[PDB]
């Protein structure tokens, strides 16, 4: 704890901005879009529960997505391979144990080849070049939990719920930092589970103020609030469970009064 | 890779065939680490992904430069700066003398400074041994092969299973602890400190109950005194044989009195305890390290 | 360069040969430029130098992108955007049609973008016409072949002598002053847009003094007091026919009051009031522009 | 043409930062000085004079040669080839006609062979990413001289006189931007041919002041004072041409009175 626990947020909060993809990469696309891109990263959500991969593994593979994506040029028919291959990468980075090939084979359900998914592993590789320890919302989510007392476990799932739902949807999120939305994450579970606010101690550590926190949160709240009627639910689906607390069936505050 | 005439061979082994090359127009020498994909199976390694990333991450004195990466369909060479030898070819070498402790001092203090930077930069090297730390011409050392590192996260989540050589693993590793951090590298360390001076392993298990033992043996069987819940670990045994702690003089005897000190401390049972590559690097130990060259055979 | 599969030999020049192919892997259409270099020869050619420099500075979506250059120890691959016709073509297969105004607006729009863009990061072209500016199916308009292309300084120096194709170059040149600019590639746009209008070339000499006799006839011998400093530029002549300046309404007769206030002012003789693509943004002409997008033929 | 002044300004002023070498980078290197690479820079003076290249060509090719050894190890024996690839490279780039490669090959007399230097030219195109299109000390100098009320060759030729004496040296102008070599150069020439200061309408345009040029300045000083007794000769001895107006035989200011 005593030394690196600052030396390492600090650094991760200089590698967040030097791993930002494009805030608006989609206009340039010229076959993909962000509703696309909800698909495949709520799709990307099944598959982490279908082979329990860490949340985290989740968070780089979109990570790695955005990046790609913003570099280079894809049609909406590829676009799982470079998700497919973007999780392999995650999980062979994250994972203790990562699903061989042969599984993110066959979750694309014959679409692609081994091949290709194995093509696409080195073209991600070169594209993003080899840079791979991506700093993400959930690294962020992760040191700021531990300045919660007492411990809420429902709050953490819900953070965990609110920066997951803000992988899903590049507009508006992909302007802004994870730190940030990691923040905005936590202040809003833990309001949305026990009436309290983002922390001094919190805000000595990371700067942010509920009122520069504010933007995000205004987003995050109206995402929480529509959640029910995305298009998208795996998300709700995987936070139902039990693992989670089923905080995706908890009411979120109808108002917050920042 | 035309540029590249491949000298001689090195550390070939799981992935690496380590090869001495130079660089046919600048006169550069590198040291060419190949890596074999698996272009119609498992695809690129995990070690390789790890290691390059993380590699790239870490631009310091004390942990080697990896110089390139090229990038071709079927293979993968790693460019780094060739260094001399690794720590263990100059120890064998040393065998009849005996790394003097000035040179010693200075070794473990540049490593515990590269280290640091990697804890800092939340990375875990998991594989400190004398044949992963390489040595140049001038008195200087740095940390190789991160081919077993990892990028933490804090707090620290559960990571892999019993990783680290067993000689240089760290109690919480062998007892099944639930988590691990960058305490088991202070242990590695450590016990490269001990056979940099004693010139010998300091606990050379031939197995995991054994690799226990001898630790146990040496440092004594740790209680819930010294280590606050050893006795509710997954691999701890009501079972073991309770031996008694043994004088530091007799465990490492040329250390003097801040040597034994800073080696208590990068050998603490508790891990929450054991010293940090920040905290050694001020140790009294250091208050006179200058950087001294080996006498190399290179 | 094993992700690409070849569809075809599109435009060859200079480098080499140029074909179509697409990214297995993503799918996205390209050109790829080859080159084998000058291995025992020349070496790498100073226009694939200056073209690949300056290219991978303008990141435009009005500049032909170049997405990478592919090396090789015996070739060099440049990774084109892929853009289906050129103006050149796309007028040709305009037989009755006409391009609208419409379309007309907006591709003088998006090559001022584009070429304001190549000023401001000193970049001259030097080689617009129909034949290097490429349209997509999708209303889109891109400067190409940065082939002739040139950093400038400011001040600008003499650079080389007669550069853009005869029909498309400008008084400055022809008269040999000592020192041409961005205004150069202001006066092609000028003609290019009398000609998208009028489908056919403004002044298609066939020598440089046929050039400069067809100029002078449509916009008037330029005397001291329209150029200060004519008549003592090297190739300019007092022997030259002085033509009265023909009625700017009948240069191109289907343009209104602003297309003929922005054509006059990109034909403008002196180069030092000759309109700058980033002031021609600005004029009436364009403050109804939109996007038509143009059926392509192929 | 004053109309893309300010954009092209602006756009030299982002691209010179980021064509900035390591400024540490001999320390670091093996086999080669600070004095080696002066010997070298100097023979290309010569080499510029022989082919009578242009002095941005000169630039160019250090520029180039610096950024080559930030990354790159080189043996003393080796040094000129490097500085033979960046002046053919510059030469390509910056050159109405530019020395055949047999030209080159000639002046490092015997040295080496054109597949060597050929293959050189295609090892500094691959590190340095083809970003040849670097600002030079001229390209600014070029600019600032706008600023003269009003013009005076001699101040022009002298300020390129010692911006280029600025690179032979690396220790110490191996960590000066460009445009503040190029506004120490200005204002130390201005000042020794007419008394006059780094004018207003410079700080306007650059935000430099004399204050900020201090550091810069009081090392160019020392260069122009000491450099009857430099190692090396040839611009000196160059820019005794009427082409330069014989500035070098001009007598430095004893102080500068900042
Ligand atoms: N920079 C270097 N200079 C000289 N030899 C090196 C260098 N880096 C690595 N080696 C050689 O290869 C040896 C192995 O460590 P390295 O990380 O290279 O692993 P490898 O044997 O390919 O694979 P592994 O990760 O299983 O050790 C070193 O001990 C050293 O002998
Ligand atoms: N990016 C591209 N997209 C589509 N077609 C292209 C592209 N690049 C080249 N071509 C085709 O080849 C023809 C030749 O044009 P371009 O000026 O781009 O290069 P080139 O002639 O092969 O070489 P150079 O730059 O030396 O002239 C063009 O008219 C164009 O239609
Ligand atoms: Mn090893
Ligand atoms: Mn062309």
């Amino acid at each position: 704890v005593p030394d690196y626990h600052e030396d390492i947020h600090t650094y991760l909060r200089e590698m967040e901005v030097k791993c930002k993809p494009k805030v608006g990469y989609m206009k340039k696309q010229p076959d993909i879009t962000n509703s696309m891109r909800a698909i495949l990263v709520d799709w990307l959500v099944e598959v982490g529960e279908e082979y329990k991969l860490q949340n985290e593994t989740l968070h780089l593979a979109v990570n790695y997505i955005d990046r790609f994506l913003s570099s280079m040029s894809v049609l909406r028919g590829k676009l799982q391979l470079v998700g497919t291959a973007a999780m392999l990468l995650a999980s062979k980075f994250e994972e203790i144990y990562p699903p061989e090939v042969a599984e993110f084979v066959y979750i694309t359900d014959d679409t692609y080849t081994k091949k290709q998914v194995l093509r696409m592993e080195h073209l991600v590789l070169k594209v993003l070049t080899f840079d791979l320890a991506a700093p993400t919302v959930n690294q962020f989510l992760t040191q700021y939990f531990l300045h919660q007392q007492p411990a809420n476990c429902k709050v953490e799932s819900l953070a965990m719920f609110l920066g997951e739902l803000s992988l899903i949807d590049a507009d508006p999120y992909l302007k802004y930092l994870p730190s940030v939305i990691a923040g905005a994450a936590f202040h809003l579970a833990l309001y949305t589970v026990t009436g309290q606010s983002w922390p001094e101690s919190l805000i000595r550590k990371t700067g942010y103020t509920l009122e520069s926190l504010k933007p995000c949160l205004m987003d995050l709240h109206q995402t929480y609030l529509k959640a029910p009627q995305h298009a998208q639910q795996s998300i709700r689906e995987k936070y139902k469970n039990s693992k989670y607390h089923g905080v995706s069936l908890l009411n979120p505050p109808e108002t917050l009064n920042l | 890779m035309e540029n590249f005439q491949k000298v001689e061979k090195i550390g070939e082994g799981t992935y690496g065939v380590v090869y001495k090359a130079r660089n046919k127009l600048t006169g550069e020498v590198v040291a060419l680490k190949k890596i074999r994909l698996d272009t119609e199976t498992e695809g690129v390694p995990s070690t390789a992904i790890r290691e390059i990333s993380l590699l790239k991450e870490l631009n310091h004195p004390n942990i080697v430069k990896l110089l390139d990466v090229i990038h071709t369909e079927n293979k993968l060479y790693l460019v780094f700066e060739f260094l001399h030898q690794d720590l263990k070819k100059f120890m064998d070498a040393s065998a009849l003398t005996g790394i003097p402790l000035p040179l010693i001092k200075s070794y473990l203090f540049q490593l515990l400074q590269g280290l640091a930077f990697c804890h800092s930069h939340r990375v875990l090297h998991r594989d400190l041994k004398p044949q992963n730390l390489l040595i140049n011409t001038e008195g200087a050392i740095k940390l190789a092969d991160f081919g077993l590192a990892r990028a933490f996260g804090v707090p620290v989540r559960t990571y892999t299973h019993e990783v680290v050589t067993l000689w240089y693993r760290a109690p919480e590793i062998l007892l099944g602890c639930k988590y691990y951090s960058t305490a088991v590298d202070i242990w590695s360390l450590g016990c490269i400190f001990a056979e940099m001076v004693t010139r010998r392993a300091l606990f050379p298990g031939d197995s995991e109950i054994d690799q226990l033992f001898r630790i146990f043996r040496t440092l004594g069987t740790p209680d819930e005194v010294v280590w606050p819940g050893v006795t509710s670990m997954p691999d701890y045994k009501p079972s073991f044989p309770k031996w008694a702690r043994q004088d530091f003089s007799k465990v490492v005897p040329p250390l003097d009195e801040d040597g034994r000190s800073l080696l208590s401390q990068m050998l603490h049972y508790d891990p929450n305890k054991r010293i940090s590559a920040k905290a050694a690097l001020a140790h009294p130990f250091f208050q006179d390290v200058t950087k001294p060259v080996p006498h190399l055979r290179l």
